[PDB]
């Protein structure tokens, strides 16, 4: 699991994984609903 | 001039009966293009 004496694996699911700001969320007013 | 009116209203007719298909033909086939064009809307992030 240690590369070299680095947990590599664990860093790498703590630094490699940065979450993703996706586009804001636009609240639909009542009457666009229907598709 | 009763025979040459007659004659000449034939030919008239003949002759823009011509122009008329091939026009027509012309038309349909240009307008193609437009009757088949298709849409499509990127859509929103709603919640
Ligand atoms: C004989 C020589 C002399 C006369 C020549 C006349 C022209 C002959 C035709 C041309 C020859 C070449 C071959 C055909 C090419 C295609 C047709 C063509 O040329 O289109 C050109 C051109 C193409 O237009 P477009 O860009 O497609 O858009 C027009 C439509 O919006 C388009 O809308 P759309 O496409 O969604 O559909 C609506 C419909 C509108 O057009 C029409 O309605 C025109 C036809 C009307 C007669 C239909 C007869 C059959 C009906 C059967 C029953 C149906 C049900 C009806 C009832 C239902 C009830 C529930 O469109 C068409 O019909 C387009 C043509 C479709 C067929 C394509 C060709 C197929 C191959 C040909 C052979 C087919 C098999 C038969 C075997 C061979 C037989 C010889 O057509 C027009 O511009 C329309 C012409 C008719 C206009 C009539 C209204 C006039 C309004 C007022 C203006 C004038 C004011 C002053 C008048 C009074 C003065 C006193």
């Amino acid at each position: 699991n240690a590369v070299g004496g680095l947990a590599t694996s664990q860093i790498r699911d703590l630094v490699g994984n940065p979450a993703k700001s996706g586009k804001p969320v636009v609240k639909m007013p009542p009457y666009l609903k229907p598709s | 001039w009763w025979d040459e009116r007659k004659l000449l209203g034939y030919k008239t007719i003949a002759t823009l009966a011509v122009i008329a298909v091939s026009s027509g033909y012309y038309n349909r086939f240009l307008s193609g293009l437009w009757r088949s064009r298709r849409l499509a809307f990127r859509p929103f992030n709603y919640s």
